[PDB]
């Protein structure tokens, strides 16, 4: 079992210039469509944002 | 000196959005090709690459000048400022011009407004190969081209005397096919937009069997003639004959793999695939024939005695008959 | 000669090994449509193996009815096949290394 | 059969700023019948027009749908006939009288070998769908029988 990450952020702006925050609660700001799972091998259980 | 003034005047009061004689008459474009090569023809994707020098010549009375110089011979630099026809290849899965070291275009403008515009293209044309008679098949794959937005009453294409001409035809990257000839054609097609003049350059190709012979025909034939050895092996050598038969089966399946490995998943019986299937059926029949002989031994040895002598001549003669009918029928197409 | 299963297994399994080897070699080669030097080598080798198993077929057919001629043909095959293969290899390597 | 769609939408403009429709609504999509798929066959296609309602509003949408039915001749001839023929060869061990043990062992275990070789070559050649399929079930049936 794996935990594939998707990490993004700002290039060239440090913590003191551009701070990112999820627009809502963390786990309600990354939503996978109900038919959005194009995997043959694995089973997407659920995400976990941070 | 004078040429800069000529060019500045030519592009002064110009409008590259309007084809020459927009409202008067259709623009007549004479097209030439020079096939540098015809790359591989991969039947898996049903596409063939081709490298050409596409040249189009038309007349633009806005680009008419008077001066002692009879022709202006320019780079790609001016190509983006004058009207260029939107010719495109209707059967190209992916085409691209060349841009090294500098765009590979060419523009030439004569006194009377005749413009010649040449570029170098590599087109991955598509042609749906009808893969019957494999590997003894012959195809005719087209390179078609027409305007994209201008219908028949706005742009008309017209071939020349020596429009399409091949090069060496020996440096071509053809692997299994062989170049035999080409034809030029013109037609008018009906589209959602209108009636478009579609020009075609059919290229005729013939597959070459020098590879499939050694790969499949020879080994399958030898494996069958090898499986026949069971008949001449005595009837008491039970394990020997059984191992012979089954090992020939295993080899035949190994060969039947490589048979189809080459082709796409066409859902019909190609010729070589029919041949390999028939050879596998012959090996199957030989093994089951020995099995039935062995079974009949304990019951009727006299009946079993004549079966081997019958098979020894029925199997080779049957295979020769099948081979004759096969090779005669598939070469008469 | 009596070890008919043994010699039959040599014949057939060597044919299978040569089949696999030829398949692999021509998998390594691109898919040209004409015979290469390696292809000629493979073809002659496969013909040699086929000849070996055919010699067994004939010797077995004659054995138990004509042991004298069976043994005679077996001895000539022993003496001849290696010599023919060696001469083939010599001429092949000469002709394809002189170039 | 595979139901493959192509969805056409407006990114920013909503229904009260743009509307989509098929020009003809029966003959807007052309050339579907002339398509020649080596492995499939266009049995049917449909055109749909609707307005999908998202949180911020209703956006126009068109949908072009095809139903692809996969051809079966290639799979039959290259996967199912060989398996059945090797199964019959496996059955041949019964007609061989019991006392011949070397022959029956050789036949049975070499048929197992051939079944495995066919299965592995089918692995190699076929598309790599890493979940269980009907063809996999059939090959397991054949291997169990051998
Ligand atoms: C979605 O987004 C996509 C990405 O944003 C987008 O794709 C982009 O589309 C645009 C528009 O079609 C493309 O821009 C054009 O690109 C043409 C070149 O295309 C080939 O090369 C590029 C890379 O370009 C380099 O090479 C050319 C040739 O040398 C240079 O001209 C370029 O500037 C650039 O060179 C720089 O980089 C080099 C390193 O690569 C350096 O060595 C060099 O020094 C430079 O620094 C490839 O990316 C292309 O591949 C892709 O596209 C092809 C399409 O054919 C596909 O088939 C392929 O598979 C790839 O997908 C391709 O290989 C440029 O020629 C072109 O520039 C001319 O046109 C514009 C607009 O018309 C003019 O403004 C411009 O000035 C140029 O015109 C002048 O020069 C031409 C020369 O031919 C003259 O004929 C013309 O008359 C005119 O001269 C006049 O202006 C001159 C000023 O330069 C002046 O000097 C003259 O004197 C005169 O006044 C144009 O830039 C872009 O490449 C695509 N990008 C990608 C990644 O594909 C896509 O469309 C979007 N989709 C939608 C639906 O919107
Ligand atoms: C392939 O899949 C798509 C979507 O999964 C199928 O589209 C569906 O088609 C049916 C029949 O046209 C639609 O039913 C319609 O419902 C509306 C109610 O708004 C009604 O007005 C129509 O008369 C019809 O009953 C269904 O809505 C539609 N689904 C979606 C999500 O668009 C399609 O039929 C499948 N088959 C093919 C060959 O494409
Ligand atoms: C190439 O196309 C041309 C025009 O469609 C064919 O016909 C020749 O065209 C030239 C230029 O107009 C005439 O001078 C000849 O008299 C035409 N010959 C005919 C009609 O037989 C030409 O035959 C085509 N050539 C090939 C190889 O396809």
């Amino acid at each position: 079992a794996h935990a594939c990450p998707l990490k993004f952020g700002s290039y060239a702006y440090t913590r003191a210039e551009v701070v990112y925050e999820w627009t809502r609660e963390p786990a309600r700001s990354v939503v996978v469509a109900e038919d959005g799972s194009r995997l043959n091998q694995y089973d997407l259980l659920g995400q976990t944002v941070d | 000196g004078d040429v800069t003034v000529i060019l500045n005047n030519l592009l002064e009061g110009y409008d590259n959005k309007l084809r020459p004689d927009i409202g008067v008459k259709p623009t007549l474009i004479h097209t030439d090709m020079y096939v540098n090569s015809i790359g591989p023809v991969n039947a898996i994707n049903m596409e063939y690459t081709i490298d050409i020098f596409f040249a189009q010549t038309w007349y633009d009375r806005r680009l008419k000048f008077n001066s002692t110089i009879k022709v202006l011979r320019l780079n790609s630099n001016m190509v983006g400022k004058i009207w260029i026809p939107d010719t495109f290849f209707r059967n190209s899965k992916k085409a691209d011009a060349h841009w090294i070291t500098t765009p590979n275009r060419m523009l030439r403008i004569w006194n009377d407004g005749r413009v010649l515009y040449t570029l170098r293209l590599t087109i991955d044309a598509e042609c749906q190969l009808q893969l019957h008679n494999f590997p003894m098949d012959e195809h005719s794959c087209p390179l078609e081209f027409s305007s994209y937005g201008y219908p028949r009453e706005e742009i008309v294409y017209q071939w020349k005397r020596s429009s399409v001409e091949v090069g060496d035809t020996r440096s071509w990257r053809l692997y299994q096919f062989s170049f035999v000839g080409l034809r030029n054609t013109t037609e008018v097609v009906k589209t959602t937009s209108g009636d478009y003049v579609v020009m075609s350059v059919y290229f005729d190709l013939s597959r070459r069997m020098g590879y499939f012979t050694i790969q499949t025909y020879i080994p399958c034939t030898l494996i069958v003639v090898l499986s026949w050895v069971s008949f001449w092996i005595n009837k008491d050598a039970v394990p020997a004959r059984t191992s012979l038969g089954i090992t020939t089966v295993l080899t035949m399946t190994t060969l039947s793999t490589i048979a189809r490995k080459s082709l796409p998943k066409v859902s019909y019986v190609t010729a070589m695939d029919l041949f390999v299937s028939v050879c596998f059926i012959f090996v199957f029949s030989a093994l089951v024939e020995y099995g039935t002989l062995h079974y009949f031994v304990s019951s009727q040895p006299a009946r079993a005695a004549k079966m081997d002598s019958y098979a020894r001549i029925f199997f080779p003669t049957a295979f020769c008959l099948f081979n004759l009918v096969y090779w005669v029928s598939y070469l008469y197409l | 000669r009596e070890s008919v299963p043994a010699r039959t297994v040599f014949g057939v399994t060597t044919v299978l090994t040569m089949t696999t080897l030829s398949i692999s070699a021509r998998n390594s080669l691109p898919k040209v449509a004409y015979a290469t030097a390696m292809d000629w080598f493979i073809a002659v080798c496969y013909a040699f193996v086929f000849s070996a198993l055919i010699e067994f077929a004939t010797v077995n057919y004659f054995t138990k009815s004509q042991p004298a001629r069976a043994a005679k043909i077996d001895r000539l095959s022993r003496i001849a096949f290696p010599l023919l293969f060696g001469i083939f290899n010599l001429v092949y390597w000469a002709t394809y290394l002189n170039r | 059969e595979q139901n493959c769609t192509l969805e056409i939408e407006s990114y920013g403009y909503t229904t009260d700023d743009i509307e989509f429709y098929w020009r003809g609504d029966d003959n807007a999509v052309t050339g579907v019948t002339k398509i020649e798929l080596p492995q499939f066959s266009i049995v049917d296609y449909k055109l749909i027009t609707k307005k999908v309602v998202f949180s911020t509003g209703s956006y126009p949408r068109l949908s072009l749908s095809f139903k692809l039915k996969r051809n079966i001749g290639y799979f039959i001839l290259q996967t199912y006939m060989p398996s059945i023929l090797i199964t019959i060869l496996s059955w041949v061990s019964f007609w061989i009288n019991y006392d011949a043990s070397a022959a029956r062992v050789a036949l049975g275990i070499t048929t197992v070998l051939t079944m495995t070789t066919i299965n592995t070559h089918l692995r190699e050649t076929l598309p790599k769908i890493p979940y269980v399929k009907a063809i996999d079930m059939y090959l397991m049936g054949c291997f169990v029988f051998v």
